[PDB]
């Protein structure tokens, strides 16, 4: 009924608007209530807040002009820095797709800083790669050393600086304050401190306010913040120490084993990382994460019908996609589940909300109509998936397969130098070039092409048998 | 439906109405003795709605009364002194009732009748905002309530007798309040994220028992008491699940992925464990044992409040209630539903509609294999030019823009008409002048209009396009001049009629022997020969006479045209320059291999700006003191360099620019003398004209040389040359930047020698 | 006072040196593309950018050292105090002024650096 009483039940209720606005009119009518001040910042810091621990993201200047690893050249398994690529696709060279996209995914680095703008802007990140990564309350007008000493002020007011204006200059000045005041005995202003830092690219500094706070309140956000620390510090043993250290003090928590294995799978050893999956599973049974790693692993290791049973898994959970569908699709198609399969593409069809969703739909589409023996309605297909995404490199690959099929080799040829200058980490292009150069003569661009496949692919015996050829007719 | 809440005795509960956590409350209200349970349900306007739910049907509404207020708070206890009996206490801003619903049976099932009589009244001095209720102290067979108002104070009331209040120290919101027993402790979740136990005895004396910093603020706040062997504290904050000890450290914490909106610890099954129920903002319940999900099933609706009762003749009935209104009893749906298609055979396919369309749709896939009208005109006159475009349909997004060249300048560059009903004119008008020094190598100009035609397929419209050309005066960027007697570069075209009298042709140019200078200083002279047939132009430039040639060869033909005449040649005896062509060419050339000279220096530059401007990083991150004035003194230099080397690359794209635009009006006169050379018609000028006038500037990928090399090289391969080792080695078509002209200017000698010696031009 | 000023203006040039590298790439972009406008305004950026740093290292520097300077005066002066006695009160001293800095008990410790 009141004023204050219902922007509280609202915000409480997660409105964050109606509780916004009333908040906004018991300001106006009586200038002298903190309290839906307070609330008010409140509700407008919680409809943009995000998660921090997965806020990681890396622009161009921190993967290259940012250097904080100790080590140059570290043993193999001790850095950051399966399935081959003639069964699993490839976002790059290596790390192979995924089952689950975080917005802290890397899947490699860039090496140079030309490397990095003359690449499409999503091949590093889960988003496009950034250079570096009226109004409530005027920052520069309230003065941190006044609100810093009443902390019932000071932690709203500092998250609502610290993640809706996103100024860590003046959240990182009222956190130092306010930490002042309490005289360094409470875990949370040392954890935001940290974050802080780790904002503005200090890991040491962060680091051991992170480690302040676990001598004083071990809990699950601290763990998480100093392993993502360590890991920006090129640390991955270290994590899986901290991680086991906290599993030690929670005994199952899902977020660490979680880590754990995002720690193992970037390593790229998943005989660890299922494992820990697993783990989780064992724990939650819903988690999304877990599910889709497992059942991507199970379809490319000759599994179909086990992925097909942990993605209907994640349908009975009440997840409604186009990728959950595609994939649900896709694992009734090749688990011989015919009566399944196209129903679950339309639907996923239905879903897609981009342009790139929906030409990866309809190039699956095109893969269950290359199965079901018809080439035309394959070629309209991986046509589709051009229409809706021109830089697909693999629609270019397989429209320029059945090209090849039907006789017309330079559509073919043209078609696999567009694939092979769009995705150069792609083996197939590079392969299929070389191939039906060296058909027709042509061993110069034969060479130059079974070289690119090679570095794409190392291990793929045809190309070593093509390049040996090669290099006889070269000598 | 496995992992889905089936669905119980349900029902939405009023019109646009409002609840919140505290409004669900489930106990025996009506006193009967059974075990059963009443749902009971308070709203934000009014309605104290108490259910019997009997499976919806009218005989589940024990009651649906109306009271003035909104009511904040409804529960179920022993709220009055002496009887031991459960009331309704209701929780209004300013009041506090208890009633007592006591329900009188009739002789038919649809005639027994209930009615909460008020027993008593307390009013509130404050504005409350939730409460609860227990044996405060070790007080037995009573429940006596204590108040949070929303300003931080506990007013304590013992059944009918208001007790004390104390202000809660340091809170500004109001928190999710709870009381201990195993403890007799109030417990609050304050502003700073403190979770504070406070003693019910230190309260009625009046500070702090324990304290404990989690990391949010709790929506809810659970004591849990149905099991004694250990009292723990729950707290659902808005990110966590908490579990506390009875001295205050965390027994144990899960960090939700979610939002929690109401959770609920019902009886626990192990030993030791304590099951709980939390509902997430995605409208999930999850069931957790300890910080193990043991079940999670999608309720309908995102859950207020929540819980678990014994309902006619069935226990464990969970019963969730929204802010909407959506009440609902459930349980949880156990069967793994088989993942098949359904047979049905009533449901076939309409094979003959569809086909239909599909045929329709082949046919134009077969198909596929086997309206409106620019034009410009310019004034007579900085002369302006008019653009009238025309419909016959009601077209869309129409976009119109001109192109003149480098050095002609337009006033109006782009105009949008967004719609234009059919058959409308619309009438654009720009104004085109010479800025520069250096004269277009043509006088042409083009508008360009894009809309979109509405169609059924796509109601966005196909996109299409249409343009037309106009041709600027000569006297926008020329004037009469003295005319000079010897020129260095001089052509000469000879006609097939009588030399025609300088002044009828250019009028404004005045003399039979005549003389032009461009804006920019370039100066032409053109004589007409008395004694011959021919004419003769001349200029120490090759590039100015392509302007002056252009357009004597046009007049004449206008002029010829006019009278009345019919024949008429320029047929140039002679040879094609080809030696004071080819010096553009090499300059050009010249000026491009410049351009990556510089480019490569200003790399070289930059890396070592870079690895200097790193290591001043570097140093700024240390703490200690270091000296550094070297590497500062060493930036400084570097950066002038950068800056000189940028100020250099700049300068020679401007020249490179104006090389590209001179060796265009060369390349379009020798095109013009070689077509009549060799007399070529007009397919294989144009031929000519695609193969010598690539592009509009160069690039750091695309330049003129290459172009110009491929096409001049498929066209003497695959047209004049007849031998495959010829065709193979030298005549080679590649697009990357050569390494000299020697390449070009020996194909474009063959070119014309092979155009000379009967070779005629063609595509494929 | 030294150590909050220091820690504002490691803040400070923490921000200036991100700064510094999203600069340097747009500048690389820009030049990459040859647009020479732009690279030179990035240029221009980078060299005010670095000026500013510079002065802002000169400035943290300077209390660095006093910081240093402060420092070491408390630890000489806890020594000093220790120093002046002999034998098992001595490492007593010592303990108890380091006991009572680490938690600026600063009137404790001047208590048991005078009689204790």
């Amino acid at each position: 009924m009141e004023p204050l009483l219902l922007a509280w039940s609202y915000f409480r209720r997660r409105r964050f608007q109606l509780c916004a606005d009333l908040c906004t009119q018991m300001l106006e009518k009586s200038p002298c209530d903190q309290a839906a001040w307070i609330l008010k910042a409140r509700a407008l810091t919680e409809m943009v807040y995000v998660d921090e621990i997965d806020v990681d993201e890396e622009g161009i200047a921190e993967m290259i002009l940012d250097e904080n690893a100790i080590a140059q050249v570290p043993r193999p398994g001790t850095s950051l820095k399966g399935p081959s690529p003639a069964v699993r696709p490839v976002t790059q060279a290596g790390r192979p797709i995924t089952g689950f996209l975080r917005p802290s995914t890397q899947s490699g680095r860039p090496g140079t800083i030309e490397q990095a703008i003359k690449t499409p802007r999503t091949a590093y990140t889960a988003r496009p790669i950034a250079s570096s990564s009226g109004p409530f309350i005027n920052l520069s007008r309230l003065n941190l050393a006044k609100y810093a000493q009443k902390p019932k002020l000071a932690k709203a007011l500092f998250e609502y600086i610290f993640h809706h204006e996103n100024d860590v200059k003046t959240a990182l000045d009222l956190a130092a304050l306010s930490t002042e005041h309490s005289q360094y005995k409470d875990w949370w202003w040392k954890v935001q401190i940290g974050k802080c830092y780790y904002r503005l690219g200090l890991y040491r500094e962060a680091e051991k306010q992170f480690k302040s706070a676990l001598k004083q309140q071990e809990m699950v956000d601290t763990f998480l913040y100093l392993a993502k620390v360590y890991i920006s510090l090129d640390q991955p043993l270290t994590a899986l120490n901290l991680f086991k250290q906290g599993l030690d003090k929670f005994p199952g928590e899902v977020t660490l084993l979680c880590g754990i294995a995002r720690i193992y799978e970037e390593m790229n050893n998943i005989s660890s990382a299922t494992e820990y999956y697993k783990e989780v599973l064992k724990q939650d049974n819903t988690h999304v994460e877990a599910i889709a790693c497992i059942g991507s692993n199970h379809f490319y290791t000759d599994q179909p019908e086990v992925a097909l049973r942990f993605y209907r898994r994640l349908l009975q959970m009440g997840v409604y996609n186009c990728q959950l569908f595609n994939n649900l699709g896709l694992c009734c198609f090749y688990a011989q589940q015919y009566d399944m399969t196209l129903t679950s593409f339309e639907r996923a069809l239905s879903l897609a909300e981009n342009e790139e969703e929906v030409a990866d739909v309809w190039y699956n589409l095109g893969h269950v109509a290359v199965g079901t023996g018809d080439t035309n309605l394959a070629h309209q297909c991986f046509r589709l998936a051009l229409v809706s995404n021109n830089q697909h490199a693999e629609a270019y690959n397989n429209l320029a397969v059945l090209e090849m099929r039907r006789g017309h080799v330079e559509q073919a040829k043209a078609l696999l130098q567009t694939a092979s200058s769009l995705a150069p980490h792609m083996y197939e292009p590079h392969f299929n070039f070389a191939t039906i150069s060296d058909k027709i003569g042509d061993l110069q661009r034969s060479y130059a092409a079974a070289k690119k496949s090679e570095a794409a692919f190392p291990d793929h015996v045809d190309t070593q048998h093509l390049i040996k050829q090669l290099e006889q007719h070269f000598a | 439906s496995l992992f889905k809440a089936r669905d119980w005795w349900s029902t939405v509960l009023g019109d646009k109405e409002e609840f919140d956590q505290g409004c669900l409350c489930l106990a025996d209200v009506d006193n009967t003795g059974n075990g059963q349970d009443k749902i009971i349900v308070g709203s934000f306007m009014g309605y104290l709605r108490i259910f019997n739910p009997h499976p919806a049907q009218a005989e589940d509404l024990l009651l649906e009364v109306h009271l003035r207020d909104p009511i904040l708070q409804v529960e179920v206890g022993k709220f009055v002194s002496g009887t031991e009996m459960l009331h309704l206490a209701v929780l209004h801003s300013r009041k506090l009732c208890v009633y007592s619903v006591s329900g009188t049976l009739g002789n038919v099932e649809h005639g027994n009748q209930y009615q909460i009589k008020l027993m008593y009244e307390h009013n509130l001095q404050r504005t409350a905002c939730n409460m609860t209720y227990g044996s405060f102290g070790g007080v037995k067979g009573r429940d006596l309530i204590c108040i949070q108002s929303v300003d931080g104070m506990l007013m304590v009331f013992e059944q009918e007798s208001y007790a004390f209040g104390r202000f809660l120290p340091g809170s500004l919101l109001p928190g999710p309040l709870a009381y201990s027993s195993r403890t007799d402790s109030f417990i609050t979740v304050s502003s700073c994220h403190q979770v504070e136990s406070y003693k019910y005895q230190v309260l009625a004396f009046a500070v702090v028992d324990w304290t404990l910093n989690i990391g949010e603020q709790a929506i809810d706040i659970c004591i849990v008491s149905f099991i004694q062997s250990a009292s723990s504290v729950f707290v659902l904050g808005e990110r966590n699940f908490f579990c506390l000890k009875d001295n205050g450290q965390i027994q144990f914490m899960k960090k939700l992925d979610y939002s929690p909106s109401c959770f609920l610890p019902y009886c626990s099954v192990s030993e030791g464990t304590i099951n709980t129920l939390i509902g997430n903002h995605n409208n999930m319940l999850h069931i957790y044992q300890d910080v193990t999900l043991k079940w999670a099933t999608q309720l309908p609706h995102v859950p207020v409040a929540v819980r678990v009762g014994c309902l006619h003749d069935l226990k464990g009935v969970i019963v969730t209630l929204s802010d909407d209104g959506h009440l609902q009893c459930s349980y949880l749906g156990t069967d793994p539903s088989l993942f098949q298609a359904p047979k049905v055979e009533s449901r076939e396919l309409n094979y003959d509609e569809l086909d239909m369309e599909l045929k329709e749709l082949q046919k134009v896939i077969k198909n596929v294999n086997k309206d409106l009208k620019v034009s410009a005109m310019v004034s007579p006159n900085s002369v302006t030019v008019k653009v009238t475009l025309k419909n016959r349909v009601a077209l869309q997004k129409i976009k119109l823009s001109i192109y003149v060249q480098p050095p002609l300048v337009l006033t109006g560059d782009q105009f949008t008409f967004e719609f234009m009903a059919p058959e409308m004119t619309r009438t654009v008008g720009f104004s085109v002048y010479l800025k520069g020094s250096y004269s277009p190598p043509e006088l042409e100009g083009n508008a360009v209009v894009s809309y979109s035609r509405p169609t059924e397929r796509n109601p966005d419209g196909i996109p299409r396009v249409s343009q037309c050309k106009f041709r600027l005066p000569l006297k926008l960027v020329c004037l009469p001049g003295q005319p000079s007697k010897t020129a260095s570069h001089k052509l000469t075209i000879d006609t097939n009629k009588s030399p025609v009298s300088l002044l009828s042709l250019f009028p404004g140019f005045a003399v039979n022997v005549m003389g032009f200078r461009f804006l920019g200083g370039s100066q032409v002279t053109l004589l007409a020969s008395k004694t011959s047939q021919r004419y003769r132009i001349q200029s120490e430039q090759f590039e100015d006479l392509w302007l002056i040639t252009n357009e004597l060869i046009i007049r004449l033909q206008e002029y010829f045209e006019k009278q009345g005449i019919k024949d008429f040649t320029c047929s140039f005896s002679g040879s094609v320059p080809l030696e004071e062509y080819f010096e553009l060419i090499d300059h050009h050339f010249e000026l491009r291999i410049n351009g990556e000279k510089l480019e490569e220096l200003l790399s070289e530059r930059a890396v070592q700006f870079r690895a200097i401007q790193r290591r001043l990083l570097t140093r700024f991150k240390d703490k200690t003191p270091a000296p550094l004035q070297h590497l500062d003194t060493l930036l400084d230099g570097t950066y002038k360099q950068v800056i000189a080397l940028a100020d250099a690359v700049e300068e020679n794209q401007d020249n490179l620019f104006q090389s590209f635009t001179r060796l265009k009006s060369a390349t379009h006169l020798v095109i013009l003398l070689i077509g009549l050379w060799q007399k070529l018609s007009a397919d294989q000028i144009a031929i000519l004209e695609a193969a010598f006038l690539p592009l509009q500037q160069d690039t750091q990928e695309l330049g003129w040389e290459e172009t110009v090399d491929a096409a001049l090289s498929h066209l003497l391969k695959t047209c004049l040359s007849k031998s495959s080792k010829e065709q193979a080695l030298n005549l080679n078509s590649q697009l990357g930047i050569p390494k000299d002209t020697s390449q070009l200017k020996k194909h474009i000698t063959l070119f014309c020698d092979r155009l000379a010696k009967g070779g005629r031009l063609c595509l494929s | 006072e030294y150590h909050s000023v220091h820690q504002k203006l490691s803040a400070d040039m923490a921000d200036n040196s991100n700064l510094i590298r999203s600069l340097l790439v747009q500048a690389e972009d820009a030049r990459l593309m040859r647009d020479m406008k732009t690279m030179k305004n990035r240029y221009k950026e980078l060299y005010d950018l670095n000026k500013d740093l510079l002065n802002g290292y000169k400035i943290r520097c300077n209390n660095h050292t006093e910081l240093l300077g402060s420092l070491k005066a408390v630890n000489q002066a806890i020594q000093r105090a220790g120093h002046l006695r002999v034998g098992k009160p001595k490492n007593q001293v010592i303990t108890a002024c380091r006991d009572a800095i680490r938690s600026n008990n600063i009137n404790m410790l001047f208590r048991i650096m005078r009689v204790g």
